[PDB]
């Protein structure tokens, strides 16, 4: 039986969300690509380049008009007439608009596509702009994080294939399943927060006992994600477990909320 | 049309123009243009970075302690290496020395990233230039088993396995949804593997896609997550507790046990899957030991990496050597000084930036990142480029030079520097590899050689992972647990004005971050990244960079199918987000 | 010495007495004694459970809701099966019906345990009776590869793989630290595999030791941990949330994806490693199709298991058939009722327990567990048993009978019941298996048959895992998430006095828990467990249990080396902690 | 290079600690057995039985007198002159004392060897007795839990081999590394405990959001172990993560502290 067409495009980005996706432990990204979806365009992985890649893009968005999922990594820059990000000699934004017009639904992978991420941090030299300020007539599912958790990305994809519908979202368009609760509301160091048991300098005795990272700038109290529950890299760790406070990397504007080491 | 001579090349832009935009199976955005003569030989090559974000502008006014987290996001492929260069730069500026275990763990993070990046590049990015995936459907599974077992002890070689892999591919293409294989170059005459080697390589593509996720569990233990692990100025945040109450809140014996399990599996995969596959691509593609030389027989550059003596970045400490060769004189490996204003400079006469004088180079402590999109007299228009004008500005990539010379960086560059400095392990490895191919040492200075060196380095880094792990455990056995220096963590302890250099060898080559701190804030932050070097545009002398030189003089079988262009560009592992930052 | 006739056997305790104490490669504590005649053939066999803990006594006075957690600790090998029987028994007593997802998840827990228990038993417990590990050091690695590839599509078959395994065994043995292989039976004439088959089997022993840890990740998802997962009266505690806020705190799509990944890998391992190895043991040991028949051609018992209709324990619901055969009449499979006082009864005239009349058997609702260590004359002392006195009390295991008949339970019993009830899948699988071995159907009624049936069951259970998972996902697609019924959670809702039976097919055979509740507390809790049946001592008629019967009439090549005794006992997977509780 | 000799004996037990040990993910139990220790006696796994197993036992404790580690699973019963647990026709306690006399140190695996576990729960019909009440002249490391965590078991073995010393222990003989903190002091549901956000009946809306299990009888607040941090089965879960309160299974006498469903 045919697999759901997916077109994956890349604006200004660092490719972390693509790398996250391929870390998926269950299902393996191999099995997502071979058996669950038809990944029909993706600059990172596809054989074709140049005019052969342009032909794939055109062929898929034409033949599967109205029927493909558009995955977007990164964002369009409005500066220099969009030519801070060029594809096939034209502004990236034109490729984003063409791909968006034929899509059934749009997944905004990562904080870049969702909100702006590092290139939109002050002073935003390129005028990098999240997808939902350019595409205003299509369902957009925001999957924020820098990058989002590998097994969250694959679980969102399996949900859509298995249940044949988009995940239910909060008022910001984030899937309730993984973004409904704050990091701090499922943090294994919360006992120490509640007791006033804090790391005060790196590698102090508190740090060596896994005390709370609030006074070291942890932004877990204002960050919605699944890092303290689902965790990272097949459950191996997450930022706080390995001794660094949450940066707040799933939240809009997290680069410009003051130092990562200044308290929430 | 014009013609000029540089570096032994005749740069001639008469004749048919070919455009490859987008370049795929890279990180980020690249455009390539070439001219080919009547004989389908490239006479001109144009490297264009088609993205910019401006991290060097964004870092102004930030707290130096935060900088690593911003610049880590230069790249998610070489994830971590910019964080490492950043903490090195800020520590160099302020005068911070980290504890030994922090240095060992940073060396583990870097070796982990070498293994991961090199393996994924080999299979997922470059592999399909060499392996004809659709030709794998014609293979005999028993002859594929026999081939694989002739090359390797790797267990996964049964005829039934290769049949099962082949049937998975047959099922994948049966509905006409070829996905990443659609409209590929399959059947091009430059595909030289027999069907059984295609099926062996395709099986390994899938094994490598699965296995690479395990390697980065080492980043998750010490750095919280991958991509984009966490670091600190002063060491690492992953406090260690082996034998005291609350070890469940720290790097403990169970966490170290997980790291050891990953190291062994990573070495085993690289040694028994990637190494024999690289040699097999060599055996079937020996002509590519003479294609894509470019600068690799002229000018190569390494800063060096992996300081084994904590806080000592000198030649006696760095396990991966540094040095520069120019003028094809590999008898004279020159020392590199990243503070010397006459050594590393960047030019922008052919890039989309403003300088007060675009006919001179600026050392990064004098660097300027003032973006200026001005493609001038293109064919087409400024928002619809049909042909870049390489006689004027044609890239978001600055043009780095070393003492005015255009250099190649990356695994081949490092291998040549280490070989010619007499590093015993490098000389042994390279000699054994080129002996197995019956090729002269000069065969490594090529597109094929860049791939062979990358595989050699994955093996090197997997061995170093064990060495560093054992050093860490030796310290713990001695009661040496420290992972952070915090006596200069607070801004009031810093010099009011200071500057520093942080440097390393990222998977793609020589990386430097130059930082100036004033009044507790970043005053200047300039990055020169390995793909900046390799993908460089021209300079005021018209000297070409490593990609443009490696493409020069290349024969194309079918002008409309850029397989040979992709082979040579992919051999450098282009990281365009890195190159432009 | 005496002689008497029972069940077609001549029980004769003349001749040399052999003692095997401890029995190893079992769970828990067992002693076996036999007598052999002048032809070194067993004419008497004595099964003795050498441990007791008293869970039936400890359960008195507990809250019925807690009972599962106590009785789960009857055994860590068949971990979970006693918890399942307990929640079934308490729900039967109170009148609780669980939601469909709880039933499906319970069936997943039980199928997971079947896969895990059968696989570990095949390799780690029974395997060394059939595989001569030290003989593997003589194998040719290429011939080992050829053998493995002829039997299976399994990937891991390269000559270099088998050489590496062989070299690891050689380095292990070389220093004389043979560990678990020390003072084994290696070179015994009943070891019939060729060296290449020994090396293949040993490689798979190690693969199975690694892989078995993955299977129980399913128990960790739904049950928190393995060994000894958690359960509740009223369903399961693993609340489901797929698409609402807070799914991070519940069984969500990521958790279910983990379960699916384990199911697939579990089926692949059993189908391509354990199944071919079982058929290879059959091919090289066909004479063992005629050894250890015991009660398997006389009397076999299944209660049935895996209700596919939630809260329906009837014949149309149970996916694993129940029934009894006696007197060798396989044409009349009889229905079992666990409330009927004339059906299941336990005797203690040959066991270390007190009854008011030891000549009668008690149904478990009339059960008594009053320990009485009374060995009589054992040619030593009460604290030095040199020879058990099988004419009087000789075991901590009670003697269960069904309508007064001594029964065999377990994989071979269940296979014969399903086959003779005309289960299509069973008939086809059994006929194809015995056809492949060029043996008659009767060959399954043997020690070899017990091993073949266990492997067949692991394959059946791996298939049923996927079936159950798909049923759960269908309910979630339809918005049916419920995992617990709590209407009768509070003791104020229960009957003042009630009783119930929980039954299932544990990996070793028919399991039942009989519970009586009074005034909110356990008044009586009696367990009859599969090894209680199989390892049973004699009854007032002198009838022998399954182990004693299977050992009768067995030739021993070398009396002092009990390899034939171990083969037959291990073929039942003895679980002595289960048997005694 | 010779591997440290280990003798593993079994008293009254269910074999859950042996099963837990073979679940180890890192190092694999295979590599512990082949490369890290010499597991020279172990009724569950060894080839030899009966007289051949008695020969191995006697040879190893004689040859390696003073130099082997004794691992003990389960416990001795003092009732019926010790014949509730019979080993080669004699009370198990005799084999325990012989093995203990030659050991350099003893590992008491599991709540059975450490304290008593289920057979010692009221009314303790066999007079099951923990190892330290019988063996009074040897170092005993208690590794409690029913069973202890697989990767905790293997980490303690690797610590002893790598560091050539016993783990440091609390006042009860438990390794500080894994037993120094309570389950409730590293529990990812502690935010809900602190907020008064409790499951009140199974499968209620609170249970489906992962609220705290205190009112369902969780004994995390009085239990020392690593289950809420290291977790179980290669980090996949632990009791509370899958929705059941902690039973208290690492603590002495946990069976007889009231109903598992009565509050701490
Ligand atoms: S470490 Fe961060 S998320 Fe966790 S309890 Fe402390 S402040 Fe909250
Ligand atoms: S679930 Fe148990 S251990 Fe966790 S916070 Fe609640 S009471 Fe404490
Ligand atoms: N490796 C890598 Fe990325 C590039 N170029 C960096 O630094
Ligand atoms: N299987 C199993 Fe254990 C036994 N006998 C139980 O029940
Ligand atoms: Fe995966 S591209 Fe990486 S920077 Fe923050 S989300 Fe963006
Ligand atoms: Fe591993 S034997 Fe299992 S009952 Fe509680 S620890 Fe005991
Ligand atoms: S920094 Fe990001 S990865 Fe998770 S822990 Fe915080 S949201
Ligand atoms: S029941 Fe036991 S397994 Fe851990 S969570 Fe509680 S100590
Ligand atoms: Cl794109
Ligand atoms: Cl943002
Ligand atoms: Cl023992
Ligand atoms: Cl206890
Ligand atoms: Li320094
Ligand atoms: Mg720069
Ligand atoms: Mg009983
Ligand atoms: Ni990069
Ligand atoms: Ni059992």
């Amino acid at each position: 039986k045919p697999r759901i067409p997916v077109v994956w495009i890349h604006g200004l980005e660092c490719t972390c969300c693509t790398e996250s996706f391929i870390r998926s432990a269950h299902p393996l990204a191999k099995d997502v690509i071979l058996s669950l979806i038809s990944l029909d365009y993706d600059d990172t992985l596809m054989a074709a380049a140049g005019t052969q890649a342009e032909e794939v893009f055109e062929d898929i968005i034409t033949q599967y008009n109205g029927k493909y999922i558009l995955a977007v990594e990164g964002n369009p820059p409005l500066g220099e007439q969009g030519m801070f990000c060029i594809s096939s000699g034209r502004p990236f934004i034109e490729k984003l608009k063409r791909a968006a017009a034929g899509a059934s639904a749009i997944i905004a992978w990562g904080t870049c596509a969702s909100w702006g991420c590092v290139q939109a941090a002050r002073p935003n030299p390129t005028q990098a702009t999240p997808i939902d300020k350019v595409i205003t007539d299509k369902p957009i599912i925001k999957v924020p994080g820098c990058p989002p958790i590998p097994d969250v990305m694959s679980a969102i994809i399996t949900y859509m294939v298995t249940f044949d519908r988009l995940p239910d979202v909060d008022r910001m368009g984030r899937p309730l399943m993984f973004y409904g609760q704050r990091i701090h509301d499922k943090c294994y160091r919360r006992a120490h927060f509640d007791a006033g048991e804090f790391v005060q300098s790196w590698d102090d005795d508190a740090a060596r006992k896994g005390y709370c990272l609030y006074k070291m700038g942890c932004k877990g109290p204002t960050t919605y994600n699944a890092c303290s529950s689902t965790r990272w890299n097949d459950g191996v760790s997450f930022p706080i477990q390995s001794g660094h406070g949450c940066l707040g990397c799933a939240e809009n504007g997290f680069w410009d909320r003051g130092s990562f080491y200044s308290r929430v | 049309s014009t013609q000029y001579e540089t570096q032994g090349y005749t740069i001639n832009n008469a004749g048919r123009r070919l455009v490859v935009d987008p370049i795929t199976r890279i990180e980020g955005h690249m455009r390539c243009e070439v001219n080919i003569n009547d004989q389908n030989v490239i006479t001109n090559a144009v490297s264009c970075g088609t993205m910019f974000r401006g991290l060097e502008i964004i870092l102004q006014g930030r707290d130096p302690r935060d900088a690593w987290a911003f610049v880590e996001r230069i790249c998610g492929v070489c994830t971590g290496v910019h964080a490492l260069a950043s903490v090195y730069a800020i520590e160099d500026a302020i005068g911070i020395k980290v504890p030994d275990n922090a240095n060992i763990i940073r060396n583990i993070m870097l070796a982990t990233l070498w293994c991961h990046d090199h393996l994924v590049h080999f299979y997922q990015l470059a592999g399909m230039d060499w392996i004809d995936v659709l030709d794998a459907l014609k293979a005999d599974p028993r002859k594929t088993s026999e081939l694989a077992q002739s090359l390797s002890s790797w267990p996964k070689s049964s005829p039934g396995y290769f049949f099962d892999v082949q049937n998975r591919l047959k099922k994948f293409v049966e509905g006409g949804q070829l996905g990443i294989f659609r409209n590929g170059y399959w059947g091009h005459p430059q595909y030289k593997l027999p069907p059984e080697a295609n099926l062996m390589g395709f099986a390994h593509y899938l094994e490598a896609l699965d296995f690479q996720r395990e390697i980065v569990k080492i980043h998750a233990v010490f750095g919280g997550k991958n991509p984009h692990p966490n670091w600190i100025v002063g060491g690492m945040p992953c406090a260690i507790n082996i034998d005291e109450s609350g070890a469940v809140g720290a790097v403990n014996m169970e966490r170290l046990n997980l790291v050891q399990s990953i190291i062994t599996r990573t070495a085993d995969f690289i040694n028994n899957v990637m190494i024999p596959d690289a040699l097999a691509i060599g055996q079937f593609n020996k002509p590519w030991s003479e294609i894509g030389t470019g600068l690799s027989d002229k000018c190569v550059l390494s800063y060096g990496a992996f300081p084994d003596i904590a806080n000592d970045f000198g030649e006696k400490s760095l396990l991966m050597p540094g040095g520069a060769v120019i003028n094809g004189d590999f008898n004279n490996v020159l020392p590199v000084d990243l503070v010397d204003p006459q050594q590393v400079q960047e030019f922008v006469d052919h890039a989309w930036y403003r300088y007060p004088n675009d006919q001179v180079g600026r050392h990064p402590f004098d660097g300027i990142t003032d973006p200026w999109y001005n493609p001038g007299d293109v064919k087409g228009s400024d928002t619809n480029i049909q042909q870049l004008n390489e006689q004027e500005r044609y890239s978001w990539i600055k043009a780095p030079r070393w003492r005015g010379n255009a250099m190649e960086v990356g695994p081949l560059a490092r291998t040549l520097i280490a070989y010619h400095k007499g590093d015993a392990a490098t000389v042994e490895s390279v000699d054994r590899m080129m002996s197995a191919l019956n090729l002269p040492l000069s065969g490594i200075q090529s597109t094929l050689g860049r791939i062979l060196c990358r595989a050699h380095e994955a093996q090197w880094a997997a061995g170093k992972l064990q060495y560093f792990f054992d050093k860490l455990m030796t310290n713990l056995k001695n009661g040496n647990l420290a992972t952070a220096s915090t006596e200069k963590w607070e801004p009031a302890t810093w010099p009011t004005e200071c500057r520093g250099v942080g440097f390393t060898e990222a998977p793609k080559g020589a990386l430097g971050h130059w930082a100036a701190i004033r009044d507790g804030k970043i005053d200047l932050y300039q990055c020169v990244v390995p793909t900046t070097w390799n993908a460089s545009p021209r300079d005021p002398k018209g000297q070409i960079g490593a990609y443009e030189a490696a493409l020069m003089n290349t024969k194309m079988a079918i002008p409309e199918q850029p397989l040979e262009i992709l082979r040579t560009l992919h051999s450098f592992d282009p990281c365009l987000a890195c190159s432009t930052h």
